[PDB]
């Protein structure tokens, strides 16, 4: 059958760079060549245990336009599954002989590794597990490289904001490290630093990285820069404040920048990407969550329909 | 059946020894890997006399051969110990512990977030990199922690 | 027409045998051939006024397994109404302007035999409503004890746990007592016990019974085990706690069971049945829920389709 | 000699021999009163032949005096058991486990809400015969149950 | 000294007659002459984890009467205490380094009885504990029957409620019992009933008690009347309103009682005791809650005062 | 007059060594003998904008001690303040026209020294700040480090747990650099060390310090071991967990800690000081909680008592 067919989407660690090209190959088709009557009759779960208003909207939105019909929820202080005294165990066994897939984001780490041990054949797709996984994220944002940049390899790429604690960043590093010779720049606040962990991985691999202070010292080498929002409570109000004249980002430190180079964000953006970046055409963050919808169509294509031929 | 004496206690009738147990693991050994769980005759020697520990505890566990993995399991406890199986009053097998590459149901995420805390699963490491020293990695939550510290809860 | 074409589905004191007959005889073949675009174009409203996850992702991919539309709501500290102000009686009024069919689930008793007498000729399936019905949820346990006992009548029912408050075994016995020559085995907590109403109707339709004080006094003669959360806010922390060596269920006890026995339970189950139960042959719990699929759409069909030829 | 019995057993010249115990209480007594957590000779024995009453377990724990209060915290366990001392190689003293008049430390409160379950608090249960059972009244909360109850959870 | 100088009043059952003697007659001189300056310059702690307003405003009005300062806390409404896993033992080993007596109230039974073992030489008076004590409570319903009917012993008593749930009148029937000859009449609904423990502890102490379904059986004899609630949560809605909510007095019920009974109720009293009763002789529930001021005061006077003058 | 006679105590800055001395001089006395109706007819306001009960608890048994009532509000659990726009400026413009002291917790820093600009002649004293000042905090703990060494200078004082974030050991540091010699080792994980703007003042003074990651490293030299709380916020869960989290002390480490080393915790302590630490007589936390009511008797004296006889 396909490769992915009826396989759990759970981490990037356990998909292969065939696999992520296999994935990016069916969406640029689907973009191309819709097929909305393609999970005519099925019916997958929109199990969102943690509240996120924009990737549920993607993800029904990629349902829905391959025809799928949807039931699930949200909890942020509702309705009743988990509970304290449900556990996930069980309502996963309950709710895999409803549907077909379950699509699941959860607050705790591996509560989605844990669903495929409850869900019989229905396969579980990760939308984010507490500070571990998130792999349609990276799908689409890789998609979004490949898009703009022609290529997955080779790439400049600086990352930027807080490398500690985004789970998209540390993703998107493993993600474009299965791929050849791409060089890393981490421009982060260093009590915000790129663990030591992926650093050592990368070292193994032989990628070149660097670790640089401003976006200003790398503007003109680089190809895509990933900004992260920094998030205030793991700092101090004061902390947050001082750091040099920043690491936000505004269109006169653009000036510099290739022709071809774009900012990327996974959203949202409060302060570190001022408007004026986005009347540019480096801006590609809008973009980036509308390829979403295309990541998460293939990726859902390819796990229930058996050999897709379009 | 023989001399027996406890200073270096003798003889069971086909069964499994493991001799040589640091010292204080041996009943870790039995709680952990619930080797007391039989209806068959364990005869067990804690604070022994040795040669080369000094002094060293060991396991007797007659009528069963726990092996090839049961012996791993207790690499991370007692890796210096080796498992004499027995048949007929004779040693016909000595294994020694060698790190394993999965240590299952033993172990506890010393993530406070990890899912499998609350939960019917059985905890689930990855093991590597032998002795310079140590990391497990928790099936569920894929954090690398090290070994000593998911050796203290 | 069918005869429940058309009809509100409120309580199972108002379904006869012949009703409870047809619509497991629907739900069996809806099993076996399913028929995807049976309500295709219909709006089914899911007015949950009482949030109750599994109960309503149930009858929603039931309503979408027959090809339904489906808008509704849930209401733990949320969406406006009943209100205050607003009537239920209006909000009916108004919603059965909007749809073809309203399945509700509600707090006090009777909201749904009232909703019934606002909804023009709109059927109304109730799905709960306080401490009185929830006839959903009696099919789905008849329909799973008929497909696993092969009958409805001569059984050995035992039924455990909180039998003064639990909903569905007061349904549950009075539905099985339509049929002929069930023997009752109530064991439960005194201070938890059957009511002396279901015991003296049973007594009136000359139907056996007796009242045990441990599973493991009856695990020998015993076809279905349904097992009743005990709900510990009506019970001293202490008293919940001192009761024999419990009313709990672990497979040690299921050494003496019979080959064909099953162990039923509405879900969810805390504590009262042991992980190990899950593993046994007599454990059918999941599967009672995914029947519960079966029998909405059932029900649905009936009610929605005049004629049904499948 | 040989009617097999010991085969040559470890005849300790001083200590502590619990002999009787009823078979798989052996490891919870050696669990609960943290009895290995010394350093003198112990040798255990699981699943020993009784051929008198029933099947057995048996600790030998060397140069070990364990009296008179520590006796009777065995009768909710092992209330068959005779410990017997040992001074110069032979019984010195052979008591009898009695119920005492308070179980300290090693057992829980059934009762959820009782405080002691989150604090750091050492249990005291008053035990009472009540001539059918044996009721354990909870120093803290005060409810009473079953040493039934108890000794689950 | 006085036998309860420094004493820690935790337990009805650690104190014996004589101390409740001993206080029952101090109360006597407080209500008679005041000693307003008396715990002048002690500082006392008010720690009510759990809120319960009318046992706070009378413990602090007693500390007031006699002279003492109050710092303390209410809360149960988030007043900053618990923050960062604090435990109770090291609470109360920081509030006992400057207070003079800690009076606290808390949800889990058990608490006053461990604030002990780190309170060091501080008293601890316990103001409730979760289902399991209330001294306080019993002290001024003893005070009550000995100023209204003479003495504590050779009473007919009658106990009406919720008995089983109803932390007082378990209290109450252990200090009665001390006591010599009285007579107990339990009037509760059947799924509300005294608790075998009390009752096996009467017959053990050969004390007469029996059941009865209308307090009109036992009118005549009564000398103290003493009410309780029931919380309709203990029972269902339909199971209160039933049958069962008469356990309610109202003033003609009162035609043939004795001159000198009385009706007691540690409140509050929401419709189990009617207000047209108020108006009668026989009513001394506020009274009742007036003496709960000097069987309070007369504690504090004896624990924190080694000899008194009388 | 003596120097802090209607000063207001807002930062530890401010405070000369003299002024500490005198502090710490006037807590001996009043330790010694009490003057229980110094502060007689005063009322102090105490107000806790953002709920501390451990600090008030000991302001209030403070100001009880001297003699005066308190009148005032814990919140941050809505007691009807900063209710319709109404400024700090204002709120203490009306509190300054009947109280004769304001004692005051905020969130926001900077809050007590604003107080100040519209108080009048009613001293501020600060109670905490937001991350900046805690005065308070500091004077009880200089005062036990006096009582216990028997001096404030030369002293060896390790400081363990978060550095950067801890507000107390910001402070202590500045005031322990007052005095003379002291030597300190500072012991934290990389992500929470002692600031760069402390480590400069300590340089700029000619201090010496050093850091270390074990405490075994440096017990031997110790005289006083101040532990603080990580906050587990403060990193993520697997962050803590790790090999970060031991910088805990338990009862074996102090196996050659000086006859007159000192361990002092501000609290709560949830974890990082384990229980079998108290019964050594090393352990003085408890001990440094009760120093509390005599620094701060002694502050509230020395300022509305304008001669004090010593
Ligand atoms: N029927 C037997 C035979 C031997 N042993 C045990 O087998 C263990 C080790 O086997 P052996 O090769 O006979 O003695 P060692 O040479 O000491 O083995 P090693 O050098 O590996 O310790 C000894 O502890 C001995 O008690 C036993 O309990 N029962
Ligand atoms: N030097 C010795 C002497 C005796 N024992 C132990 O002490 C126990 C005491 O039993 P004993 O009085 O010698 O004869 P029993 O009849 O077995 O005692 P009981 O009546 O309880 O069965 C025996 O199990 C034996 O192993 C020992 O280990 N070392
Ligand atoms: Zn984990
Ligand atoms: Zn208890």
């Amino acid at each position: 059958a396909n490769p992915l067919y009826q396989k759990h989407i759970i981490s990037i660690n356990d998909l292969s760079r065939d696999d992520l090209n296999l994935v990016l190959a069916t969406a640029a088709k689907l973009k191309a060549n819709p097929q909305p009557e393609l999970l005519k009759h099925k019916v997958i779960a929109s199990c969102f245990f943690e509240a996120s208003t924009r990737t549920r909207l993607s993800f029904e939105t990629s349902m829905h336009r391959l025809g799928a019909s949807v039931v699930g929820f949200s909890d942020s202080a509702n309705t009743s599954l988990g509970k304290k005294g449900e556990t996930l165990a069980d309502t996963i066994s309950v709710i895999s002989t409803y549907v077909d897939a379950i699509v699941m984001r959860h607050p705790q780490e591996g509560a989605a590794r844990l669903a495929t041990e409850f869900s019989g054949n229905v396969p579980v797709l990760n939308a984010g597990d507490g500070s571990n996984q998130h792999p349609t994220q990276t799908l689409l944002d890789l998609f979004t490289i490949q898009e703009t940049q022609g290529r997955l390899d080779n790439l400049h790429v600086a990352m930027v904001g807080d490398l500690k604690y985004g789970r998209t960043v540390h993703s998107l590093t493993q993600a474009l490290a299965k791929f050849d010779g791409n060089r890393f720049y981490f421009i982060a606040p260093d009590a915000l630093a790129m663990p030591q962990y992926i650093l050592d991985m990368l070292d193994e691999k032989g990628i070149a990285w660097s670790l640089h202070s401003s976006i200003e010292e790398v503007m003109a080498e680089v190809d895509i820069l990933y900004m992260t929002r920094v998030q205030k409570e793991r700092l101090d109000p004061s902390e947050y404040a001082n750091v040099k004249a920043q690491f936000v980002l505004r269109a006169s430190d653009l000036h510099n920048a290739k022709a071809n180079m774009k900012v990327l964000h996974p959203l949202p953006r409060v302060d570190e990407i001022a408007t004026d970046v986005d009347k540019t055409p480096h801006a590609w963050y809008f973009q980036q969550a509308g390829n979403g919808i295309f990541a998460r169509q293939a990726l859902l294509a390819l796990v229930l329909n058996r050999d897709l031929v379009l | 059946m023989t001399h027996d004496n406890k200073l270096q206690v003798e003889a069971i009738k086909r069964g499994t020894v493991i001799d040589h147990i640091p010292a204080q693991i041996g009943f870790k050994l039995l709680s952990l890997f619930k080797l007391t769980e039989t209806d068959q005759r364990i005869t067990i020697g804690l604070n022994l006399p040795s040669g080369e520990m000094g002094r060293k505890d060991l396991i007797k566990i007659e009528n069963t051969f726990l092996s090839e993995d049961q012996v791993d399991q207790l690499a991370l406890y007692a890796p210096q110990a080796t498992v004499n199986r027995i048949d007929n009053y004779e040693v016909v097998g000595k294994s020694r512990p060698s790190l394993p590459e999965r240590i299952d149901n033993v172990l506890v995420c010393p993530n406070s977030n990890c899912i499998s805390h609350a939960e019917p699963v059985s905890s689930s490491f990855a093991v590597r990199k032998r002795a310079n020293d140590i990391a497990l990695k928790c099936k569920y939550c894929e954090k690398e922690f090290s070994h000593n510290v998911v050796l203290a809860n």
